[PDB]
């Protein structure tokens, strides 16, 4: 019943490797005229989707051989013979016959060597404290894989409230990821404690990376 | 040479309705079907509906009947999508694209996309805070842009000279208010020896602030 399902949700592949993106429809999607309008589109961060494959296996003017589209009936596949760094982004299959439907998309991430993040912590600025607020920022830059955990500690105790994180898209140049976690408290609660901590646990280590600062220093 | 230019970013209030346009050129506007696609932030594409500018023929995805209203104006080679009874769920980028037949059978050309934000919060300049390290060969500095609305915002370091080693994180929702941060890494012999400044430009409130990163102790 129209559902266009894609797998995997996220596909990690080192440069030069092969990539297989699957797309299944819940019903036979062949048009009464005999043709099968299944298309594939690619969309990189902050850009408009691009056409790669139409009618299942046909490539669009300007798309390299490395891209293959196969399948029929209810199953279709997209293959990237030799993944480049410029291939990362999200791939969507699209059924173009009546009641056009997009698949969920398959994020193509480029695999590189594991890299531990570089953590940096920053106390509130005098200007903010003057405003009555108190933000403590912590940057965890250029790490891989993305799977990362940040835990805040005010005088040893974990704090989950007022914590906001944001992540960058895999860097097109070095394929690393970066994250920024921000613990926000009012100035008064900020000044009733002394040691603020930022902890990051990442696949690259057992002993997590800890960066702190004492208000009394 | 075929290109679709779409109207600019829009901020609307719940219950309101907005109308966007898709100006086409490069082909015979009235011969091809023009499609519309929605994309919630951090989400996949979704087919909205289509219209045949030739004779104002339309088709909508059941999900968009009464929500979207498509029209085209032959003489101006312009397609329009009007969204009514807006809610947060309609906040997204909307693309228009031409479906070609012959050389290819798909959506080969897309618009740059129109951004729509549904919210009942007014323009608010951002407060910019310097993130200096408390107390290595490289050193990381930062800039905290907090409490602004709506998107977007421009952040550069030193008018732009400092480009590499920068990580401006995605804006996060802070209760009807947006918040992002930017980090930059430079040589120890460069800073604090030489001052570093972040520039924050908030379009919506025509605000431009320059913040120096002053060391501490």
């Amino acid at each position: 019943d129209v559902l266009m399902t894609q797998t995997p949700l996220s596909l990690p592949v080192s440069l030069g490797d092969q990539a297989s993106i699957s797309c299944r429809s819940s019903q036979n999607i062949v048009h009464s005229n005999g043709y099968t309008y299944l298309e594939w589109y690619l969309q990189k961060p902050g850009q408009s989707p691009k056409l790669l494959i139409y009618t299942v296996s046909n490539r669009f003017s300007g798309v390299p051989d490395r891209f293959s589209g196969s399948g029929s009936g209810t199953d279709f596949t997209l293959k990237i013979s030799r993944v480049e760094a410029e291939d990362l982004g999200v791939y969507y299959c699209f059924r173009g016959s009546h009641v056009p439907t997009f698949g969920g998309g398959t994020k193509l991430e480029i695999k590189r060597a594991d890299a531990a993040p570089t953590v940096s912590i920053f106390p509130p600025s005098s200007e903010q404290l003057t405003s009555g607020g108190a933000s403590v920022v912590c940057f965890l830059n250029n790490f891989y894989p993305k799977d990362i955990n940040v835990k805040w500690k005010i005088d040893g105790s974990e704090r989950q409230n007022g914590v906001l994180n944001s992540w960058t898209d895999q860097d097109s140049k070095d394929s690393t990821y970066s994250m920024s976690s921000t613990l926000t408290l009012t100035k008064d609660e900020y000044e009733r404690h002394n040691s603020y901590t930022c902890e990051a646990t990442h696949k690259t280590s057992t002993s997590p990376i800890v960066k702190s600062f004492n208000r009394n220093e | 040479e075929v290109q679709l230019q779409q109207s600019g970013t829009v901020l609307a209030r719940p219950g309101a309705s907005v109308k966007m346009s898709c100006k086409a050129s490069g082909y015979t506007f009235t011969n091809y079907w023009m499609h519309w696609i929605k994309q919630r932030p951090g989400q996949g594409l979704e087919w909205i509906g289509t219209i045949y500018p030739g004779n104002s023929d339309t088709t909508y995805s059941q999900k968009f009947k009464g929500k979207a209203k498509l029209t085209a104006v032959t003489s101006t080679s312009t397609a329009y999508m009007e969204l009514s009874s807006l809610t947060n769920e309609d906040s997204a980028v909307y693309y228009c694209s031409r479906r070609n037949y012959g050389s290819s059978y798909a959506m080969d050309y897309w618009g740059q996309g129109t951004s729509v934000t549904v919210s009942s919060a007014k323009t608010t300049p951002p407060s910019v805070y310097p993130l200096a390290p408390g107390s290595n060969s490289m050193v990381t500095l930062g800039c905290l842009v907090k409490g602004y609305f709506p998107e977007p915002v421009t952040v550069t370091w030193n008018s732009g000279s400092l480009s590499s080693g920068v990580h401006t994180f995605p804006a996060v929702l802070q209760s009807d208010l947006y918040t992002l941060s930017s980090s930059v890494t430079v040589p120890s012999s460069t800073w604090p020896s030489e001052t570093v400044t972040c520039n924050v430009a908030h379009p919506a409130s025509s605000t431009k602030v320059d913040k120096k990163i002053v060391p501490r102790d």
